[PDB]
């Protein structure tokens, strides 16, 4: 029927970019680099949050069945923003991406797009489109922070900055194998956890089971702690490494 | 897996012969030549390279993966022909959307006259495409192009709905601009024609109650070639667009511009007098000028027309004979 | 873009429907005979019918009244057509010249409504006060006759009873009264309701309802003397009068369905009855006057008075003579004899009016060498079933052979100086537990004779029960000589097996020329045929040998030739067969994209494939795959009746809403859509309907006919008798023509005003569209017989193009020479 489009993190040690001699680290930052550019791309032609969404989760997938190696991710990445605009009723033409990816690409980035960037691009949508399965349609961690949180009652404040702090943190989870790791709506949980810890909150409360003191398994069935937890520390870990700190 | 579309080939079906053409390509009649089964195979070519895979295919992909009902066609699976080996840039091969074969298509059921619909096959055939059309109304999806040729159906009496080429989401909150005219003239809501350009789930139900008025009359209720011509048509049964049936008819662009010759009056039961009273009410809900007061898929199910209607019977239609040869 | 042009051949022969009056003058007695499209009137005389005027109308004509309005002279002409014109007419005569008025017309068609399964019915009142029309179902249309309604404007009145089977409007009532007979899901019954053109609404008739026979089909409108209502059955006639109630049901009347009826006596004492074997009955009304002075109606009688044609119209003229207007058969004049002759009889035929009856199939065959060619039709069905040679020579010669039998395909052997006709006869399941023929027909007289003994089938353990009185249809194959036209042998196929098809070729490397006929297994209980036979006979010496059959698991509905190789349509498969040196047929190569194929038909290697509902699919043999391949097929649904090639891209198809279409290859390489598919490039409204298109032309061919504009030749029989000829024209002369069609219609009267244009337009129910591609010849054909005023104000301003001069005017006398050449492709 269905896809599965889901990793064990064990198994990003076996990635095409891995066996080919690329190491985690670079790997790593390669997908950062990529789907920052995607999310930058979209962002200066207008793009609703979706779009932005959508392509890095095609690029993220994209590169567990090919290597960096034999595919630019810059290219990739055009591309998948491409199609994403297609599936998510948000179009944009291939020449207008070409042309913002030059604005935002130095001269060594763009020698990725070779002599004819649009044909790079046009020409990768076939293998996008078997590569990730025909399978379009594509859930975010943003619909669920917001399900989620309409049920919460009370400070009208302290509940926006839990929502916006963690939207930050989902647009921050993008840069990461995390889409690769667990569903939206885990994401979506792990983040307001994330961020209920941060701004010191007791969500418990504002849930209608005051006494529930496991809220997160009224919106999602079957998560234990020790995932909200991996997941927290794998968004800690980005803003550790860069200069960047909580945004609080 | 069953689930790793774009890579099984086109070689595993045995091609028939052309069923129709569609708009983003042609459509063939094939067998699998693993199963037997009839599949329906539509032709999807990139080659064009002006915007890439058409994004009318991307819709039928995006949302029939989603949409199972048995009034809304499966796509069982999504198969290319033979690759260029280890070079996808001179690759310009197409790709197919496989579907299930359906035996006939409404239109050319009507248009060769053969058929003969009872009362209680159009329950049969109405309740079906309601029922669809309810369960993607839910699902928050608009079809915006019902037409008779869409409408396909097996000799059991299954219909199913077809074209999603022209799909796209609706928002409830968030009104969005969309394509201003969708729906194919004669079967178009006067909401598209005066270019609503925001319209409601409501435009999918004006083109059945038109194809509801065409299983009894055996004819298009408004055919034009134009559409203030259309608009004229539809006023003179439904009645002509005036505030006190459509309070915000004036904020509709073409209501000043638009004008039928007079203000009609509605006239819908007396010239479909004919019709059983069952289901003249369900018209007159069913083709109400304005959407906010025209019914749901839902009311229509919830009908004494439809409601008391058992799927379990779906009435064969009329098949043509040796005799009728 | 292509162009063609149609003409007719003969005219339309069967008879539509027949009434008598004062027509011409309020003095003589005239019968109107309406053939379709045509109007004959006739002025009746002692010795027969002396004719007056015959008119066309841009139109089928589906009703036909006369009625006398208070202040008129003589009687008024109503004409509905099938496309709803309506109009009224007047006769009027100033010596020499005669001519048709139109004195009120109009279109009555509704936006929307249900057409009935009856059909169109039309009366009027007998105080002329109004028209009533059945046209949809759940409707009553009302046009009120009044001096005004020169547009016969009209309104509908709603109809509680949704399936009416037959209406009249009565005599003697206070009210405009209809009574009619309708089917609801208890039984049928007849109801009464009061028009009235003041309110615009029914009100309650004068006598109740009461349930009538379950196949009660025809109203009989009873005169003053008696008053209400007669309705005939399947098994029983009664009469209806408020508290009145009468019933005969005589055992005869029971064998054959009774289709026709007429008044012989004003009063309502004598009404003549015609059933579809042909016997005519008189139904009499025994009256009882009590001596209160009052006349009711005592009993009635039913007595047989002979054998006329199965008979569409019945309509009394005067003395002892009726005129016996047939649809299946030819028409008569017959005298009613009070005194019976030595075979009991009252009715002895006078005269004998050709109808070509409903052409099956046909061919053309040039019997004695002349380069001309004659034209065999199956003609007829039933007792009324003949082969009909026809040859021109100006009027068309035609040899009738009586048959008494339905034929249903032909085929021309030379080899064997015959033809082989496929023919079913009626029999009845009698007591001895097998059946028994009504009358001898030709599969019976046949000099020596031959019965199926195939055991294809033989393993039966299918149960198909029989009682008795049910029909069921013989199928024979006819050798038929060619000088002679004597029945040399009959072949009776096997139990319930209809013959469909007929070829004569050989085949492969076999030197002997074989007849081949497709055969299907033909059960009630089946929708779709599911067995079938194809047998190879070889007609020799006097006698016919099975050479070999085919089974297959379907109906072979058409065969064709193909290159040595036999090509036969198989329910949805189309197969073509190889026949091997051993003398059996061996399966090919098949195509299955088709829904039922219908009609196949063959030029070169490609194949022209009719569906029931998938218009027309052009396939073509591959010789170096051996297999067959798609080349195009006609997306827009259309019913098929007949089909034919043209040329290597023009397809010619017949629709059964008698439309005309021309298909042609888009001829645009750039892309594999445009070549696959089909485009129509012609359309055409006929007016008949078209079963059998054949290459050929009758004209006499001394190879010095001048070479006539006019490309081809393809003749098509039509079910109303109609033979016509399609042909195709020069993108120069197309034009020509057509521009003149425009300037003839302006100057051209039409009876009923009926616009030309509006008549020859594609008239599907759901979709209609301007005619395109054809030129209708017989308007152009009528260019000779308009005066000269008029000749001359169509050639004003009228320029010809891309000739010997590109511009160049024409005057009235050089397009009469043109035209009289147009005349000579028939
Ligand atoms: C006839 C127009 C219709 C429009 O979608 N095409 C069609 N028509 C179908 N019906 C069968 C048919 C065959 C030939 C002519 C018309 C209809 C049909 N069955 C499966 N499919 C797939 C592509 C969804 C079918 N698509």
């Amino acid at each position: 029927t269905k896809p599965c489009w889901y990793w064990d993190k064990k198994d990003l040690a076996h990635t095409p970019s891995q066996l080919e001699g690329l190491d985690p680290a670079t790997e790593a930052r390669y997908r950062r680099e990529g789907a920052r550019f995607i999310f930058d791309v979209g962002t200066r032609l207008g793009l609703h949050y979706d779009t932005l969404a959508t392509g890095i989760i095609y690029f993220h997938r994209f590169y567990m069945f090919h290597s960096f190696k034999q595919f630019p991710r810059y290219v990739t990445g055009a591309c998948c923003l491409f199609l994403a605009g297609k599936v998510e009723e948000t179009p944009k033409k291939c020449k207008d991406i070409i042309k913002t990816a030059r604005s935002l690409l130095n001269d060594v980035q763009f020698g990725q797009f070779g002599d004819d960037p649009k044909e790079e691009v046009m020409v990768l949508e076939r293998i996008l489109l078997q590569t990730i399965k025909f399978d379009l349609q594509v859930e975010h961690p943003y619909q669920f922070l917001l399900k989620y949180a309409k049920q919460l009652k009370g400070d009208k404040n302290k509940i926006q900055k839990l929502v916006q702090m963690a939207w930050t943190f989902v647009n921050d989870s993008l840069c990461t194998t995390l889409s690769l790791q667990w569903e939206p709506e885990i994401i979506a949980v792990a983040v307001m956890y994330l961020a209920g810890r941060l701004c010191k909150f007791e969500i418990q409360e504002w849930t209608s089971k005051p006494m529930y003191r496991r809220w997160w398994e009224q919106f999602v069935q079957d998560v234990p702690v020790d995932v909200l937890e991996d997941i927290c520390h794998q968004i800690l870990d980005l803003y550790s490494q860069g200069k960047q700190q909580m945004p609080h | 897996t069953e689930s790793d579309w774009g890579k099984r080939c086109v070689d595993k079906f045995d091609i028939i012969g052309i069923i129709g053409e569609g708009t983003y390509g042609q459509v063939y009649k094939a067998k699998d030549k693993d199963t037997g089964e009839l599949v329906a195979l539509k032709k999807v070519r990139l080659d064009n390279e002006k915007e890439g895979f058409p994004i009318t295919a991307i819709r039928e992909i995006k949302i029939l993966r989603q949409l199972i009902h048995r009034s809304v066609v499966n796509m069982k699976e999504i198969v290319t022909d033979k690759q260029d080996a280890l070079d996808f840039k001179k690759d310009k091969g197409a790709f197919y959307l496989v579907f299930e074969y359906m035996d006939h298509d409404l239109m050319g059921l009507l248009e060769s006259g053969l058929v003969h619909f009872s009362e209680d096959h159009i329950k049969s055939f109405m309740k079906q495409l309601m029922e669809g059309l309810e369960y993607c109304h839910k699902k928050n999806f608009l079809h915006r192009d019902i037409k008779c040729s869409n409408i396909l159906l097996n000799n059991s009496g299954q219909i199913k709905l077809a074209d999603f080429g022209l799909a796209r989401l609706y928002n409830s909150e968030e009104s969005r601009p969309y394509t201003n005219k969708v729906i194919t003239l004669w079967y178009r809501p006067p909401e598209l024609l005066l270019g609503e350009e925001r319209y409601t789930p409501a435009i999918d139900v004006w083109s059945c109650g038109c194809i509801l008025g065409e299983l009894f009359t055996k004819k298009p209720i408004f055919q034009a070639n134009l559409e203030l011509a259309q608009l004229e048509l539809i006023s003179r049964l439904c009645g002509s667009p005036c505030p006190a049936v459509w309070p915000d008819v004036i904020r509709l662009p073409y209501f000043n511009t638009m004008k039928p010759k007079k203000q009609y009056r509605r006239r819908l039961r007396e010239e479909f007098s004919f019709i059983p009273s069952a289901a003249l009410d369900l018209l007159d809900h069913m083709l109400t000028l304005d959407p906010s007061k025209r019914c749901t898929a839902e009311q229509t199910l919830q009908s004494d027309f439809l409601k008391d209607v058992e799927l379990s019977k779906m009435a064969p239609p009329d098949l043509p004979h040796w005799q009728d040869c | 873009m292509s162009y063609n042009y149609v003409v007719t051949a003969q005219k339309p022969t069967a008879v539509n429907g027949c009434v008598t009056g004062h027509f011409t003058s309020a003095e003589d007695l005239n019968l109107l005979i309406a053939k379709n499209t045509r109007l004959e009137i006739y002025v009746v005389t002692a010795e027969g019918l002396r004719p007056v005027k015959e008119v066309g109308m841009y139109g089928k004509i589906a009703v036909m009244e006369l009625f006398r309005p208070k202040g008129e002279s003589k009687d008024l002409l109503f004409i509905l057509t099938a496309k709803y014109n309506a109009c009224i007419l007047e006769y009027k005569q100033s010596g020499e010249s005669i001519d048709i008025i139109t004195r009120a017309h109009g279109n009555v068609q509704d936006r929307i409504g249900r057409p009935s399964e009856t059909g169109i019915i039309g009366i009027i009142d007998p105080e002329c006060r109004m028209i009533g029309l059945r046209l949809y179902d759940g409707l009553f249309k009302v046009i009120p006759l009044d001096r005004d309604n020169k547009e016969l404007k009209a309104f509908n009145i709603r109809l509680e009873e949704l399936h009416v089977i037959d209406v009249k409007f009565l005599y003697g009532c206070q009210a405009p009264t209809i009574c009619f007979v309708y089917q609801d899901p208890q039984g049928r019954h007849v109801k009464t309701y009061e028009v009235s053109l003041r309110e615009k609404e029914f009100n309650k008739g004068p006598w109740k309802q009461e349930n009538v026979e379950a196949e009660a089909s025809m109203v009989i409108a009873v005169p003053e003397p008696f008053g209400g209502a007669i309705i005939i059955g399947q098994e029983s006639i009664t009469y209806h009068n408020g508290d009145k109630y009468l019933a005969i049901a005589p055992p005869i009347i029971k064998q054959s369905t009774i289709v026709c009826h007429n008044r012989v006596d004003p009063n309502g004492s004598r009404y003549l009855l015609g059933d579809m074997e042909g016997r005519l009955f008189m139904l009499l009304l025994e009256k009882e006057e009590q001596m209160d002075g009052t006349v009711t109606l005592k009993d009635l009688r039913v007595e047989l008075l002979g054998e006329t044609s199965i008979a569409e119209c019945l309509t009394y003229l005067d003395n002892g003579v009726v005129f016996v207007g047939s649809r299946l058969g030819d028409s008569q004049l017959v005298k009613l004899n009070v005194d019976s002759n030595e075979q009991g009889s009252y009715v002895v035929a006078m005269e004998t009016f050709t109808n070509l009856g409903p052409i099956v199939d046909m061919c053309v065959v040039d019997l004695e060498r002349q380069g001309q060619g004659q034209l065999v039709t199956c003609s007829g069905a039933f007792k009324e079933g003949s082969l009909r040679i026809i040859r021109n020579g100006q009027k068309l010669h035609i040899r009738t052979v009586p048959l008494y039998e339905s034929p249903r395909k032909i085929c021309y052997q030379e080899v064997s100086q015959c033809f082989g006709v496929l023919s079913s006869r009626i029999e009845v399941q009698d007591t001895s537990g097998g059946t028994t023929a009504l009358r001898p027909s030709a599969s019976t007289q046949a000099l020596s004779s031959s019965v199926s003994s195939s055991k294809l089938f033989s393993s039966s353990t299918a149960p198909h029960e029989t009682s008795f009185g049910e029909e069921v249809e013989v199928h024979n194959l006819l050798i038929i000589d060619q000088h002679t036209f004597e029945v040399l042998h009959a072949h009776q196929f096997l139990q319930n097996e209809y013959a469909l098809s007929l070829v004569s070729c050989k085949l492969g490397k076999d030197p002997n020329t074989y007849f081949i006929v497709g055969t299907a297994m033909v059960y009630p209980e089946e929708a779709e045929p599911k067995q079938g036979r194809i047998v190879v006979f070889q007609y020799s010496d006097g006698k016919l040998q099975t050479v070999a059959e085919k089974e297959v698991k379907g109906a072979v509905y058409s065969m064709v030739e193909f290159n040595g190789k036999l090509l036969a349509s198989i329910n949805s498969t189309v197969r073509l067969y190889e026949w091997t040196t051993e003398k059996e047929l061996r399966t090919e190569c098949n195509h299955y994209n088709n829904i039922m194929a219908l009609y196949l038909k063959t030029k070169g290697d490609f194949i022209l494939v009719g569906d029931l509902m998938r218009s027309v699919l052009l396939l073509a043999y591959k010789p170096m795959e051996g297999n067959f391949e798609e080349i195009a097929r006609d997306f827009n649904p259309n019913w098929m009746s007949a089909v034919e090639i043209l040329d290597d891209d023009n397809f010619l198809g017949a629709e059964n809403a008698f439309n005309l279409f021309v298909c042609q290859k888009d001829s645009a390489a750039t892309t594999d859509e445009e070549r696959q598919h089909l485009q129509e490039v012609g359309l055409f409204h006929l007016g008949e309907f078209v079963n059998v298109f054949c290459h050929g032309s009758l004209v006499m061919q001394n190879l010095g006919e001048t070479s006539t504009p006019t490309q081809g030749s393809v003749l098509f029989g039509t079910v109303n008798g109609m033979i016509g000829l399609v042909t195709s024209l020069s993108e120069s002369w197309y034009n020509l023509l057509l521009d003149m069609q425009n300037r003839l219609n302006k100057v051209i009267k039409s009876v009923g005003k009926i616009e030309h244009s509006f008549w020859r337009s594609f008239h599907t129910e759901r979709k209609t569209e301007p005619a395109t591609g054809f030129i209708d010849g017989d308007l152009i054909e009528s260019f000779l017989d308009i005066s000269r005023p008029k000749m001359q104000e169509v050639v004003a301003n009228l320029q010809y193009d891309d000739g010997s001069g590109m511009k160049r005017e024409a005057t009235a006398d050089d397009l009469i020479k043109v035209v009289e050449e147009l005349t000579r492709i028939h």
